[PDB]
């Protein structure tokens, strides 16, 4: 609750460096469920967060 | 009077280790079963009157692999060739065999 | 980035997480460091370019992560998640926080 | 009733001539027969002083010879200490070794001539391949070669035994003929003069060789001895460290199938828990490249006994392993130099591309730490902190050995390593500052000590003034207390007496969970125990010293932060040869009051810095981490189930992660087993480490010839629980050896089996193992009296010391630092109690322990005495004993076995009657008296002294205990609570399990409370006398146990004591006086 | 994992006792319930604290 403005600015510069990258693509990107999965850590999360 | 806030959960992975085992051991179950069933069925119906109904329960109870044949009687054998003979045998075996 | 040793300093004084378990049973912080926050924006990027489902991996426990993770699934859609982890971690959420 | 014919049959097989002559001497407890017995002693010393034979009384006087005790035979025969040639050119057919210099690193460590390597006497020293031990190569070898004639006519697989050790013994004879016999020195030192023209290398591997084939009872030990004795010859350095190695990937092999718990230290509970074993596939190619280093050193059957046992990987042929696993550390010690002892561990790479993020969290943990163990007492004020150095001052006999210096004591020069003597010393001249804390520079740099143990490297330890332990003694004490309940520090966690034995690991064992094991032994050079320890330690000062109010302490704690400081940069004396090097060493080792705990804090820091990355990619709950010294295991548990590949990467991540931080490792990752210096496990079962040379020591002590044969027997039993096991014969002719004393050339006298294992300040073995032998008779009483009679001596050293000009300021100091104006009442009280911790200085002891040897020797020789009504245990046993009732029993068998190593009887006790759960206060510490100690010292007063004091009046207790630096309100405060008569019990407990080895030995690993054993012990219950009906239940305890042992049934008991007794005894209670050697005892975890 | 729609699995036969063994086969019982008995000390967990 007290990280507001530091997640708030995370989350912009995500999303952002998302988008501008997003627009560097050439090929349709759809959406399925794959076959085998990235995992990924929570700890890992709250290290960013 | 040793005892107090301190629970102990199974976890997951033990329950699933005794779930498979128990799975496991009556799905072999009920193959050997239905095996000896269907040969004991098979013997009746070719007019096998030589044939001594041990041997076959000898392999059936050495592959369940927790027994002691070598102490159980021949009595308890017939018995349970007895109780065999009034069984169904499973879908594959009997449409093969009729 | 920020110093880590500060937000050990602060969760480490106020949560006393050596006293919330047993005394005598084993508990402590988890990983706050560097080399994992730019680990996880890496691979959430790569993951929603690529497009690809990604699962979590967690312990109930540390509820801090979970707290992270409750963030992390209210700005980060629902989609992207396979729906079991995903499940998993709304429910533990629901029956730790919410309810 | 049987070592004594053994004794005979070796006296004359030693010496064989007409003129070799054999003396008994005897006595018994009855008047008139003692008077027979006088006459025939008479008659016999007679004949003896005048070349007549002796043979033809001894049937005359029969009765004597059946019924009267025995003591000792003299031995008059001319001779000039030979006769090992004139027995041994029988056995040495075989063919001699050849050393072969290109095995061991260095030049000097090979086998070569001894003027090859110091031409000059005058540079010559035997310390690099010293055996350090008061028993000779010529003891030994007598030893071998009587107990090769005596079996020499056995027939059964005892036989085949015979002849495998026969040939070993020939392999071994045929080497040692072809150049000769070093001849001991009065010392049994090995000097320059003899070894001049002989190889340096050849005692130790001799030694060393006859304890290996004295262990030998079966082929496959027949193998082991075959493939080391002829490599032990050469390589010194690189053997038992080698083949020790494989066996901490071996258990990571072995799949659980039952288990044993761990709740409070002794808390056992199986569990037939199954756990798989996930080995990954490179862990097989180490093994491979060891064994390849194995197979190049010239080893042949032994890879084939670890190959062959892989095709099945069962437990129940895996103790084979565990056998190998102890004959590893009975091969010797890498005696090399200070020096490049020194230099295994002082090469260093520190590198500037770790992180300092990393650094930074370290140094907080510690910061977190240390503030945690420090917020109560340095708050509270406690009087412990304000008077640490008084504390301290107390404290200094629990320290370690200083700098060797020149003192005076009046009239004489002494050379003492006590550092309250160096203090005494020191207080005289004016220089005792404790508050100007020295340096530690180029200016005054440190000597060192050397800690060895076989199998391992080399540890070093600081020699430091007498201030840094002062600084060091109270904060350190206040962690001890903060680590007593810390379960993590497993050297220090405790239930106030007890140390951890069966680890912590088997909670949570299972087929989803790994455990990370790793050995931290080399980490002392290391980069992480420089700058950032301490400077995270003087950060928590700060704190704590923002942390309190007072001056006082503010004062220790900035001293104390001085040291910190002074310890950063610290320079080490290390001499080569004649001249002297100093070298910078800014980090932290052992030979502190602090090292150990904070090593163990270090470890734990650094584990817990080290396991924040494995959670960047798995998602574990850390159940348990451990630090125990050298080593360290953590165990965790996962959402879902392990992988050969998860384990291979995470190992690989932990290896890389300790790499960032420049950091070495081994890094060893299990589901199932762990190897550490003293215990290892494997598939639920317990093992132990059986590391002990007997015929080569660590360093040199200061015991007698005697006192070691009773150490060395110690370990001999606690190595035989271990696993390795070797000949019990061999063990007690080597005791009758080294007790045997040497009067004249050609006298020499020999104690007997009724001295050694009898209950006093002398005993050395048992008759039977496992199981002190008691006395139903007069006679033990009767020479227990006397020795109990001739225990108590003086010491003139300790009685000029105590009159010189040094005590009396010390004992000034100490007056006016704590209470004036009773100069005549109490002073001399402290003056007491002082000379209660001059004790522990050696010399002292020597003095006093020599005479006490010279007054025992003045009635060994002489008829006996009848002592003066003194009451003792024998006495008691012999007045309980007629009434008891015996009664056939048949117990079931309803325990399961976890530690098969053990001999099968002993097993089979363990198998129908339970494993120890307690562990008694044997030195009271729970007691409320010793929680006042514990407040106001460390201090252990032995329990002779306790088990005194509390028998006094009202009055001298109140002196005595003032005098223990205790102030004078508490104690009247303590006397008028009344708590000493609630601790009369406690203290008697502790005194009678001191005086029977109950805390020490096999019976330190016993359930008395336990419900199998008392259902054969049907003793009613009376009530309001504890004692009596205690020690009955403890009796008839270890009457049905040893009936048991020796004989396998078992038996039910009845004692209808009757109260006219219980009465009589009551008052016969508190004025026993009796004692038992610390020497003696034989711990089973060390 | 998300498993395809090629994906298969096999279903086991927990089809009861045709043969009621809990009738006069009482060794076999004893075996069975000694089995079942000690397959599951295995599984009990530890009194942790």
């Amino acid at each position: 609750s007290n990280r507001l403005g530091q997640l708030v600015d995370l989350t912009r510069l995500l999303a952002y460096n998302y988008e501008t990258l997003m627009a560097c693509i050439t090929m349709n990107m759809q959406h399925v469920q794959t076959l085998t999965t990235e995992k990924l850590q929570l700890t890992s999360v709250t290290s960013l967060c | 009077m040793l005892i107090g806030n301190a629970t102990v959960i199974p976890s997951p992975q033990t329950l699933f280790h005794y779930y498979n085992v128990n799975v496991n051991f009556h799905s072999n179950y009920n193959e050997r079963i239905n095996d000896a069933v269907a040969i004991i069925t098979a013997a009746n119906r070719l007019n096998l009157y030589q044939k001594k109904m041990k041997s076959i329960v000898e392999d059936f109870l050495k592959r369940l692999q927790i027994f002691d044949i070598s102490r159980v009687p021949d009595d308890q054998m017939y018995r349970l060739r007895d109780r065999l003979r009034l069984l169904p045998v499973e879908i594959r075996r009997l449409d093969i065999f009729n | 980035l920020v110093s880590t040793e500060a937000q050990i300093q602060k969760m480490s004084q106020d949560l006393q997480l050596e006293a919330l378990t047993i005394q005598s049973e084993t508990q402590f912080l988890t990983g706050i460091n560097s080399q994992a926050a730019n680990d996880c924006f890496k691979t959430l990027i790569a993951a929603m370019l690529s497009q690809r489902t990604m699962s979590l991996d967690f312990v109930t426990t540390n509820y801090m992560s979970l707290i992270s993770g409750m963030w992390l699934l209210t700005v980060v859609p629902n989609d992207m998640f396979i729906r079991e982890s995903l499940v998993a971690c709304q429910l533990a959420i629901i029956n730790t926080i919410i309810y | 009733g049987k070592y004594n014919l053994i004794l005979s049959e070796y006296l004359s097989f030693i010496y064989n001539s007409q003129s070799a002559v054999q003396i008994p001497i005897y006595y018994s407890s009855n008047s008139e027969l003692e008077n027979r017995c006088i006459e025939f002693h008479s008659k016999c010393l007679e004949n003896s002083k005048n070349g007549l034979s002796l043979k033809k009384l001894f049937v005359e006087y029969s009765d004597v010879i059946e019924n009267a005790t025995l003591l000792s035979i003299l031995s008059y025969s001319y001779d000039k200490y030979n006769a090992v040639e004139r027995k041994l050119v029988k056995y040495a057919k075989g063919k001699p070794l050849e050393a072969d210099l290109t095995v061991n690193e260095l030049d000097y460590e090979n086998n070569k001539i001894t003027s090859e390597l110091f031409p000059t006497a005058e540079e010559y020293t035997d310390l690099l391949m010293d055996p350090a031990i008061l028993t000779s190569l010529s003891s030994n070898l007598n030893a071998v070669m009587f107990w090769l004639e005596k079996h020499e006519n056995d027939v059964a697989e005892k036989l085949k035994i015979y002849k495998r050790r026969l040939d070993l013994f020939t392999i071994v004879a045929s080497t040692v003929n072809k150049y000769g016999v070093p001849r001991h020195n009065a010392k049994y030192r090995y000097e320059y003069e003899v070894m001049k023209d002989k190889p340096y290398y050849l005692v130790t591997w001799a030694n060393s060789s006859i304890e290996m084939l004295m262990s030998v009872f079966s082929h496959e030990d027949y193998l082991i001895a075959r493939e080391l004795i002829v490599l032990s010859y050469s390589n010194r350095s690189t053997l038992a460290k080698l083949v020790s190695s494989p066996m901490s990937i071996l258990v990571a092999l072995v799949d659980i199938n039952g288990t044993f718990i761990t709740n409070e230290e002794l808390e056992l509970e199986f569990s037939n828990k199954y756990v798989r074993a996930i080995v990954p596939d490179q862990t097989f190619d180490e093994l491979k490249q060891m064994l390849d280093n194995m197979r190049k050193a010239g080893l042949t059957d032994i890879p084939k006994m670890i190959q062959d046992w892989l095709v099945d990987c069962s437990i129940e042929k895996f103790p084979l392993m565990a056998k190998i696993y102890s004959w590893s550390f009975h091969v010797g010690f890498r005696k090399q130099k200070m020096l490049d002892a020194a230099l295994d561990q002082l090469k260093t790479e520190y590198t500037e591309d770790v992180d300092d993020e990393m650094y930074r969290e370290y140094t907080m943990l510690i910061r977190d730490e240390v503030v945690k163990m420090l917020e109560e007492p340095v708050k509270h004020d406690d009087h412990l902190l304000q008077d640490s150095e008084l504390a301290g001052l107390l404290s200094m006999s629990s320290a370690s050995n200083g700098e060797s210096r020149q003192l005076k004591f009046g009239r004489k020069t002494i050379f003492s390593t006590k550092k309250n003597m160096h203090v005494m010393d020191d207080m005289a001249n004016g220089r005792y500052t404790p508050g100007i804390i020295p340096p530690v520079n180029v200016d005054k740099p440190i000597p060192l000590g050397r800690r060895d143990v076989p199998g391992r490297r080399t540890r070093i330890i600081f020699i430091l003034p007498y201030e840094y332990f002062i600084a060091q003694h109270a904060v350190v004490e206040k962690m001890l207390i903060y680590a007593k309940h810390t379960r993590e520090y497993a050297e220090f966690y405790s239930q106030s007496n007890q140390l951890l034995s069966y680890g912590d690991v088997t909670r949570f064992l299972s087929n989803n969970s790994m455990v990370l094991y790793t050995d931290v032994s080399q980490w002392d050079s290391s980069q992480h125990n420089t700058q950032p320890f301490r400077k995270g330690i003087i950060m928590g000062l700060d704190m704590l010293a923002n942390m309190t109010n007072d001056a006082r302490v503010i004062q220790t704690l900035n001293l104390y932060k001085q040291t910190q400081i002074n310890l950063m940069d610290s320079y080490v004396q290390i001499p080569d040869g004649n001249v002297i090097k100093k070298i910078q060493y800014g980090a932290v080792a052992s030979g502190e009051k602090q090292t150990k705990a904070a090593n163990s804090i270090a470890n734990l820091a650094l584990i817990k810095t080290v396991l924040s990355r494995i959670s960047n990619k798995y998602s574990f709950a850390t159940k348990i981490i451990r630090v125990d010294g050298d080593d360290n295991y953590a165990v965790l548990q996962f959402n879902t189930e392990v992988t050969k590949q998860m384990v291979q990467d995470v190992s690989n991540d932990v290896r890389e992660t300790y790499a960032r931080m420049n950091t070495k490792v081994k890094a060893l990752v299990s589901t199932v087993g762990i190897e550490i210096a003293k215990r290892y496990i494997a598939g639920g079962k317990i093992f132990f480490r059986a590391g002990i040379n007997l015929l080569n020591n660590e360093k040199k002590g200061q015991s007698t010839q005697w006192d070691q044969a009773a150490v060395l027997y110690s370990n001999y039993i606690v190595n035989r629980l271990r696993g390795f096991e070797t000949d019990r014969e061999f063990i007690l002719t080597k005791i009758m050896q080294m007790t045997s004393v040497a009067i004249t050339g050609s006298l020499r006298l020999f104690p007997s089996e009724r001295v050694l294992t009898t209950n006093s300040t002398f005993k050395v073995f048992d008759s039977e193992d496992f199981i002190i032998e008691y006395g139903t008779t007069d006679d033990e009483v009767y020479i227990q009296r006397a020795f109990m009679s001739l225990s108590s001596q003086k010491s003139g050293i300790a009685d000029e010391i105590a009159a010189s000009s040094t005590f009396k300021n010390y004992v000034s100091r100490l007056s006016e630092q704590l209470l004036f104006s009773k100069n005549n009442i109490v002073s001399r009280g402290i003056a007491l109690t002082e000379k209660a911790k001059l004790n522990s200085y050696a010399p002292i002891s020597l003095e006093k322990r020599r005479a006490q040897i010279s007054a025992l020797l003045t009635m060994l020789q002489k008829p006996v005495t009848f002592k003066s009504s003194k009451i003792t245990i024998n006495d008691i046993l012999r007045d309980i004993k007629p009434f008891f009732t015996v009664n056939e029993a048949h117990l079931p068998i309803q325990y399961q076995k976890f530690m098969p190593t053990l001999p099968d009887n002993v097993q089979y006790i363990i198998q129908c009657i339970g494993s120890r759960t307690y562990q008694i206060e044997d030195d009271g510490s729970k007691s409320a008296i010793s929680r006042l100690i514990s407040k106001y010292s460390v201090y252990k007063p032995s329990i002779e002294e306790l088990y005194k004091v509390i028998s006094l009046h009202e009055n001298e207790i109140q002196l005595y205990l003032i005098s223990l630096g205790i102030p004078k309100i508490d104690a009247d405060t303590y006397v008028g609570s009344k708590i000493y008569s609630q601790d009369k019990y406690r203290i008697l407990e502790s005194y009678v399990y001191n005086l029977l080895s109950i805390n020490y030995g096999c019976y330190q690993l016993f359930d008395f409370n336990s419900p199998d054993l008392e259902k054969l012990i049907r003793i009613p219950f009376k009530g309001k006398i504890p004692a009596v009906t205690f020690i009955l239940h403890l009796y008839a305890k270890l009457e049905v146990i040893n009936h048991a042992i020796k004989n396998g049934s078992w038996i039910s008991l009845f004692c209808n004591y009757p109260k006219s007794e219980m009465i009589k005894l009551w008052k016969k209670m508190w004025n026993i006086t009796s004692l038992r050697s610390p020497y003696t005892n034989a711990n089973f975890f060390q | 994992r998300n498993l395809p729609s090629t994906a298969r699995y096999i279903r086991p036969n927990l089809l009861q006792d045709r043969l009621n063994l809990h009738d006069n086969f009482e060794s076999l019982w004893d075996t069975i319930t000694t089995s079942n008995y000690i397959l599951a000390r295995s599984v009990v967990p530890d009194l942790k604290e």
